RNA sequence: UUAUUGGAGGUAGAGCACUGUUUGGACGAGGGGCCCCGGGUUACCGAAUUCAGACAAACUCCGAAUGCCAAUUAAUUUAACUUGGGAGUCAGAACAUGGGUGAUAAGGUCCGUGUUCGAAAGGGAAACAGCCCAGACCACCAGCUAAGGUCCCAAAAU
RNA sequence: UAAUAGCUCACUAGUCGAGUGACACUGCGCCGAAAAUGUACCGGGGCUAAACAUAUUACCGAAGCUGUGGAUUGUCCUUUG
RNA sequence: CUGGGGCGGUCGCCUCCUAAAAGGUAACGGAGGCGCUCAAAGGUUCCCUCAGAAUGGUUGGAAAUCAUUCAUAGAGUGUAA
RNA sequence: UUGGCACCUCGAUGUCGGCUCAUCGCAUCCUGGGGCUGUAGUCGGUCCCAAGGGUUGGGCUGUUCGCCCAUUAAAGCGGUA
RNA sequence: CUGGUGACUAUAGCAAGGAGGUCACACCUGUUCCCAUGCCGAACACAGAAGUUAAGCUCCUUAGCGUCGAUGGUAGUCGAACUUACGUUCCGCUAGAGUAGAACGUUGCCAGG
């Protein structure tokens, strides 16, 4: 289980990126949201790492 | 006729980079022995047991276990830039 | 100049995947010529389209490394 | 330096980036010349550098250019409109990335094919080394 | 036509850099252009005979 | 949207297995100029064969990553379609990337992808629509940070 | 020089009293470098670090985020908030 | 229509490439065809498998036709790819 | 310079030469300072520094350019819509 | 084990050498009627079994050609961070060629022994 925080914007970030920020439940910048550790979501991390900062 | 070996677990290309950049050249031997092993050897030693023993005499290699006796039986080498890349070390018979 | 010119596009190719349920008389690949030949249950026009003749689910298949075809199973 | 005959007079420019895709390792003589850059080699800097060695060394020499302008090139007639097709050839040339030998050269000794493959580099669009053969 | 558009010869200096002019010379070709597609559209409506 | 599975497709790469191009050799298949029916040649070599090295948007024995199409699957999310009322829009621009044209010129032009601007203010780039950071309901003589920076102009390390 | 001739270099021997060369890959820099109103591509002062590279710790810094209060429109709770 | 207009070229359809491995994708970007043909060159049933090279052989590239062996596709597929 | 682009200007940015008045650049025509010379000397060739000042009057042509007459230390190349 | 007949990406094939036969299959004897060849019983088809394992067929061995083919490494590349350099740095996938190597087929149903 772990905390996910949106610490980079997504203000020229593409549309895919976007959507995974949504999926996640991300929606304004330094939010947080906690869930599990589905490899399901370990490919929404991969896909948008370097907009978020994971803590568990 | 020797090399001291180290072998080398999963690499990427910082790892492998920086290992070449230092001087150890990537190589695998496989043959007719053990089944296969990914090993770190020495650029200058290399060089100076082949420019002795010619470009195809055989070799005893330390991999960590006792001495292997092989031969080049490909080597990638890059020029623009002098250097060994890498090396396919073919475990004779006997 | 001597140049300048082009025909329309005939939207060939795949038009239903693989794994995927499918109707009777149901278009699945437009071709010209047999880049893929028929299998079960589909025929092949005029044009050398593959058509379904059975409700089923499409599964695209090897015939001898040149040459694939296209099966449309039942289900169940 | 041309070809006899080409399908497509007309084709695109190649591409330059990447390295070579061969023509590398020394193969047919004893010392050469390679390219640190990538440029375009034409007919015309192939004739001049081949003479300026062939110049330098007596009869007693042997050289083997290693690359070919197949590919040609375009340039539009003067003052005009852009458009209007594409324009007449007016060269042809060889690509080179870096890596690739240009020249090769056998029959002499390591000084004059230095000296000689030295007078050619100056005639290339390229920055080039002096190379012998591997092991 | 197609000496409209051509400098003329022994133009120097000052007179071959006016560049003002081109408009009025391409207009001036235009017109002679013009006409030869009145005589070319003449030509097709005379009646043709074998 | 991702994970997983499956699938179509022939790109970058690479390669020469066909199509065309091409280097240097070994033979040659027999011609040609010239000498005297035949025989010669410091020569073209049309070719055939073969060894090695090379070229390709309209070559491919081969063949990625991505992207795409779906799934009797799981997770996170909150949109999607239909019917009707009402519109506006059909001059687009720069940046990055893949490519064409051009001159591997253009603040060039035309396409694909993406972002921004348009329609978006705020902080940096001296000033500077499109670059980088970031999306303003309002107030606050409160605080943490980004990009970018800390000698003075000019806030923070001489 | 007219050939001569003159004179040197190589090649060596003698003094010394420690280093001395030639090959390659690299980092940072040097000239190449001449334009038209006025220094005139660090923003300026000015800097031999106040530059460059590498590593670390602090900090400033937005109308971003947080804190506090207020308005509006919705959703969940909820009689009332 | 159009890298001003004009001339030149083009206007509809088909096939390749550009086209970035779905599809689609522009330019006065590059190469080519079409405005038909076939009462069989259709339908069906039976059977057959080519081109090219070497060799042998009259009128001789033995290229006409023949015989054999090789040859998996380089022939042919009415007609562009 | 001949060109490309077509970003500014279409509810107006007025052309070529000449006259008047200058101004900047230097890739220096002269004068100045030097190196080399295949510089004996006078004259020259070339190249480096140098932009302080100076740098002609007429004939033809609307002409700039250009050719010519005669001089001059020299009869400069260009930017400034 | 032989034969018939399906299935699998030639790992199955090509090539060379060798081997066997009246129980199969073959070649083989002839045109006798069915039937047939831009001409011939070569082929097709039929009445056959005197004859022969030569050939086709099948079996054994060999890795010369073909086919398949890792690991490792490389080119390339989605994404990210720096910058405009014919680029670099980090991660993830991942060739092609080749190298070692695999392999001179394996099964399923049926009739015979
Ligand atoms: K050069
Ligand atoms: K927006
Ligand atoms: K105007
Ligand atoms: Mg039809
Ligand atoms: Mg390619
Ligand atoms: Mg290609
Ligand atoms: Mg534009
Ligand atoms: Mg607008
Ligand atoms: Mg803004
Ligand atoms: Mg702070
Ligand atoms: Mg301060
Ligand atoms: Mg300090
Ligand atoms: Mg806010
Ligand atoms: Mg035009
Ligand atoms: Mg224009
Ligand atoms: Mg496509
Ligand atoms: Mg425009
Ligand atoms: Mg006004
Ligand atoms: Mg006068």
């Amino acid at each position: 289980k772990l905390q996910i925080t949106l610490t980079r914007s997504v203000i020229g970030r593409p549309e895919t990126q976007r959507k995974t920020v949504e999926a996640l439940g991300l929606k304004k910048t330094n939010s947080s949201v906690v869930v599990e550790d589905n490899p399901a979501i370990r490919g929404q991390i991969n896909k948008v790492k370097h907009l978020v900062t994971v803590e568990e | 006729s020797l090399k001291s070996i180290i072998r080398q677990g999963k690499q990427t290309r910082s790892d492998l980079k920086q290992l070449r950049k230092s001087g150890k050249v990537p190589a695998v031997v496989y043959g007719y022995g053990t089944k296969n092993v990914s090993v770190k050897v020495d650029e200058v030693e290399f060089i100076k047991v082949i420019r002795e023993v010619g470009r195809n005499g055989v070799i005893e290699l330390g991999v960590g276990s006792k001495t292997i006796k092989v031969m080049v039986a490909d080597y990638q080498f890059d020029p623009l830039k002098n250097q060994i890349t890498h090396i396919d070390f073919l475990a004779i018979n006997m | 100049t001597k140049n300048g010119r082009d025909s329309e596009s005939k939207r060939l190719g795949a038009k239903r995947a693989d794994g995927q349920f499918v109707t009777g008389g149901s278009i699945l690949y437009r071709q010209r010529g047999t880049k893929i030949y028929p299998g079960e249950n589909v025929g092949r026009g005029g044009d050398d389209t593959l058509f379904a003749k059975i409700d089923g689910v499409v599964k695209f298949e090897r015939k001898g490394r040149d040459k694939k075809q296209v099966s449309v199973y039942a289900v169940a | 330096l041309l070809p006899k005959r080409v399908k497509y007079r007309r084709q695109h420019r190649p591409k330059t980036t990447g390295r070579s895709k061969g023509g590398n390792y020394v193969t047919f003589g004893e010392f050469g010349l390679q390219a640190t850059t990538t440029s375009w080699i034409t007919s015309r800097q192939i004739e001049s550098a081949r003479i300026a060695m062939t110049r330098y060394m007596k009869r007693g020499g042997k050289v083997w250019i290693k690359i070919f302008p197949h590919t040609p090139y375009t340039k539009k007639p003067l003052e005009v409109r852009m458009g209007a097709g594409k324009g007449a050839v007016e060269g042809w040339i060889a690509v080179v990335k870096p890596g690739r030998i240009l020249f090769e050269v056998a029959g002499v000794s390591e000084e004059v094919a230095r000296e000689a493959l030295r007078l050619a580099s100056h005639k290339l669009p390229v920055k080039t080394k002096f190379v012998k053969r591997e092991e | 036509a197609q000496r409209a558009t051509k400098k003329p010869k022994n133009l120097s200096s000052s007179e071959g850099k006016i560049k003002v002019t081109k408009p009025y010379f391409a207009s001036k070709q235009k017109k002679l252009r013009k006409t030869v597609k009145s005589l070319e559209t003449r030509l097709e409506k005379l009646e043709r005979v074998e």
